[PDB]
DNA sequence: CGCTCTGCTCCTTCTCCCATCCTCTCGATATGAGATCAACTAG
RNA sequence: AUCGAGAGGA
DNA sequence: CTAGTTGATCTCATATCAGGAGAAGGAGCAGAGCG
């Protein structure tokens, strides 16, 4: 689940990126003559300012001039009919399937929704089984850098995959990372015990 | 997202060489950010409200500074290593009773002071004074 | 689809078989029965690549099969052997028209015969 | 037996379509000089 | 006013 | 007849992934049929 923060940073990344090649388009069109350049006057303030404010006004996340091509509906109007209706608006999910497809498949109630959606909350419309609500007790992972846990898991008996054979794989346990395959142990049990 | 993706994503940019002879650097080190202020005509420096970014329909925004270290090399490997401190780069709109709003650790006195509603969970952004959430 | 890939497959069975034959075909002249072979239709060639002396073989198989038949329930006469042992083959013949086909219903008689001796 | 004439299936392209009606909010979206002509505007 | 978007109603 | 005034009009000049379905074309092979 992308939250405000995930959603931010792509935007972020890409008008810092506009940015910088507003800056780099300025400066060359003044270092082609010798003379020096002011970097005041090669940041475009208005880049940042105004792609956030567009993005988050609109809805459309992504450039003003390729709307079109954006997804819409992030960023919605905060309703506020009544608490309740502020409170559901605020803790509201969504899939980006598309509510013209009519696979009834990504719109079911799948088991594992259990405590982390809640069952009744939905649309009744077209859009049924693809907004969704949280479940009161449910939390979304901010992240962390897994950097100690490597740490940890290197100082442990957990072998790099540079340096065992081929032949060490079969029977020992695959040690994932975030989706990086780090190493092996001979002790599942243990490792997770003390994990 | 505040505490540490802007600062990545500003480290993580590449820094810019560009040659015309002389040769440029353009790199962006740190980063800092103000609390929502507005400024009028004159300039004076006053904190921009919730309530009043609502009804003069502003943004509630915070604005954003980088250190930026401009170095330039024409001939013998002479630097003109300079820097330039707090440079202004955007405004970024601030979600309310986050670390970074006016409100934060606020109590209810102090919120019906500003004529919020302590019950207001915050969580959404005023654009143009419209109440705006993000949806996940 | 299905269709072009069995035009395809015979394509590539064809000329892999002419790699495999010879460029002309070395007919082995069909060996004429002897006068006193006692195979019905023994100058037939219904059957390809089957030899008349293959036919006294079974047939001589047929008659060591008919004789067990009658040492277990002591049949009678004897001239019923020979003709009935010529009757089989002949019928086999007449069936089966391929070689391997007519030696292993010619083998399934002998088995049927077998057990209905052992059967008494 | 070379060469042509279909013709047969098959893969590729491409173009079309995707209920009705209704309410609301919200964001974005020059100026004059000279020439020509024609109507006067009178002599 | 137009366009688009979103949220809704039956 | 016959020149002078009055308006309109034109030119020119000045900077700086979780569609699908069907119909039309072209492709390559396969064979038939005749010189």
């Amino acid at each position: 689940l992308d939250l405000a923060g995930p959603l931010l940073a792509f935007l972020f990344r890409g008008m810092f990126k506009n940015l910088l090649k507003e800056v780099r388009i300025y400066a060359q069109k003044f270092i082609d003559r010798g003379k020096d350049f002011n970097l005041e006057l090669a940041i475009k303030t208005r880049i940042i300012s105004d792609g956030l404010k567009y993005s988050l006004a609109t809805g459309n996340w992504g450039d003003q001039k390729k709307a079109h091509q954006a997804r819409a509906g992030v960023s919605q109007v905060l309703n506020r009919l009544t608490f309740a209706s502020t409170l559901s608006h605020l803790r509201r999910l969504n899939s980006p399937i598309g509510r013209d497809g009519k696979l009834a498949k990504p719109r079911q109630l799948h088991n594992t929704l259990w405590g982390m959606v809640c069952p009744a909350e939905t649309p009744e419309g077209h859009a049924v089984g693809l907004v969704k609500n949280l479940a009161l007790m449910a939390y979304i992972s901010v992240g962390s850098q897994p950097s100690p846990i490597l740490e940890f898991l290197e100082e442990w008996s957990m072998e790099n995959l540079e340096e065992i054979s081929p032949a060490a794989i079969a029977d020992a346990t695959k040690i994932f990372v975030n989706g990086c395959w780090v190493g092996i142990h001979k002790d599942p049990e243990q490792l997770m015990n003390t994990l | 997202f505040i505490q540490m993706s802007v600062q990545r994503i500003v480290e993580d940019a590449p820094p810019i060489d560009l040659q015309a002879p002389p040769r440029y650097l353009l790199k962006f080190e740190q980063i800092y950010l103000s609390k929502p202020t507005h400024w009028e005509r004159d300039g004076a420096p006053s904190p921009m409200m919730p309530n009043e970014a609502r009804l003069r329909n502003l943004t509630y925004s915070a604005p954003l500074y980088v250190d930026i270290t401009k170095t330039v090399i024409k001939e013998g490997e002479e630097q003109l290593q300079t820097q330039h401190q707090k440079t202004f780069i955007g405004k970024i709109p601030i979600m309310l009773r986050s670390t970074y709003c006016l409100l934060n650790g606020l109590t209810d006195r102090d919120l019906c002071e500003l004529n919020e509603c302590p019950l207001d969970p915050g969580g959404y952004f005023i654009i143009n004074g419209s109440e705006k959430v993000l949806i996940a | 689809r299905d269709e072009a890939h069995k035009r395809e497959w015979n394509l590539f069975y064809q000329k892999q078989m002419q790699l495999r034959k010879g460029k002309d075909p070395k007919i082995e002249e069909f060996v004429p029965p002897d006068e006193n072979c006692p195979l019905k239709e023994a100058s037939s060639r219904r059957i390809p690549r089957l030899t008349v002396k293959a036919r006294e073989h079974c047939l001589r198989l047929l008659e060591e099969a008919l004789s067990s038949n009658r040492q277990s329930t002591r049949t009678a006469d004897e001239a019923d052997l020979r003709a009935k042992a010529v009757e089989l083959e002949h019928e086999t013949f007449r069936n089966a028209k391929v070689a391997n086909l007519y030696k292993a219903s010619v083998l399934k008689k002998v088995a049927d015969i077998h057990r209905a001796s052992k059967d008494g």
